């Protein structure tokens, strides 16, 4: 039957513990989460359509423990309205409590709690990348293609109120009308080319004018005026991306028509950088919040 | 609607900030 609020009781215990310390739900329990989660994903548009105000919040990868302290921020849902851009698997030392709250989360509040598509929720990647060799160490291969499952059914884009456009990754040379997204059929997986990859792999460059290749080895990279024409032809105010580790947590490209969110500190144990979480009201004013490390 | 930036936000496109892609 899922008792979904025995799990996020749970998940919250730690709150405020020597960091690091683990969750372990049920096998059934996590099951029971992907299950219903992929239902609700199904249920909803690929190319999600919300309104402000919410929070933006960019990758977590396993930072389970700074995840919990964005909400603290914040404020834990339903308190505020949240869209994650991807990537919350890989890296960190704990993507189940990572992934297992937002999914939680997605099920308890449907409709104020969102998640999009990263690179890293592709079972390619997160085979290699630390995510399966969590599950193989804490419950076995068979719960890791159960989440691939549940992760091949994940909106890619959201667009906010008309006027923010918002993906993982970026820009595809692809991308010609916003429909080309709603024609996407779910599950599947991301592709090594085309424009799913792109809108989870594609990088902004300030040294490149239209599209250069992107040194990832995957997908492209996009100039400033890529993202002029793009706007300007589907009337948008503000592409907000994520995908890539930014100093601040957040940094403007072409004039702040685009944001780069990174909401993990310290990230991989390296970098020194700062997350960031992205604020919008309802009048489309934004501000962000920045998590320092701890 | 339009998108405005509250006045304490700061635009550091240009001051050097540094980024990164793989770990
Ligand atoms: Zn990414
Ligand atoms: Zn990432």
């Amino acid at each position: 039957s899922l008792n979904l609020d025995s799990i996020i009781g749970r998940l919250l215990e730690v709150q405020g513990s020597r960091p690091g310390k683990n969750v372990q739900l049920t096998e059934n329990e996590i099951r029971g989460l992907c299950l219903k989660s992929r239902e609700i994903f199904l249920s909803q548009p690929i190319l999600l359509e919300l309104e402000a105000p919410l929070k933006i919040c960019g990758d977590i990868h396993g930072q389970y423990y700074d995840l919990l302290r964005l909400f603290e921020y914040g404020g834990f849902p339903p308190e505020s309205n949240y869209l994650f851009l991807g990537d919350y698997v890989d890296r960190g030392k704990q993507s189940l409590e990572t992934i297992c709250l937002l999914l939680a989360y997605k099920i308890k509040y449907p409709e104020n709690f969102f998640l999009l598509r990263g690179n890293h929720e592709c079972a390619s990647i997160n085979r290699i990348y630390g995510f399966y060799d969590e599950c193989k160490r804490r419950y076995n291969i068979k719960l890791w293609k159960t989440f691939t499952d549940c992760f091949n059914c994940l909106p890619i884009a959201a667009i906010v109120d008309e006027k923010i456009f918002c993906c993982h990754g970026g820009l595809s040379p692809d991308l010609q009308s916003m429909e080309q997204i709603r024609r996407i059929m779910r599950p599947t997986d991301v592709p090594d080319q085309g424009l799913l990859c792109d809108l989870l792999w594609s990088d902004p460059d300030k040294d490149v004018q239209g599209w250069g290749e992107n040194d990832r080895g995957v997908s492209f990279t996009f100039g400033a005026e890529v993202v002029a024409k793009f706007l300007h032809k589907h009337d948008l105010d503000l592409i907000c991306r994520a995908h890539q580790v930014v100093e601040d947590g957040y940094e403007f490209f072409a004039k702040r028509q685009l944001v780069t969110l990174f909401s993990a500190p310290n990230y991989c144990g390296e970098f020194d950088n700062a997350g960031a979480m992205m604020s919008v009201d309802e009048t489309l004013m934004c501000s962000f919040q920045i998590l320092k490390p701890a | 609607k339009k998108v405005e930036w509250t006045s304490d936000t700061v635009d550091n496109e240009h001051m050097g900030r540094r980024s990164s892609k793989c770990c």
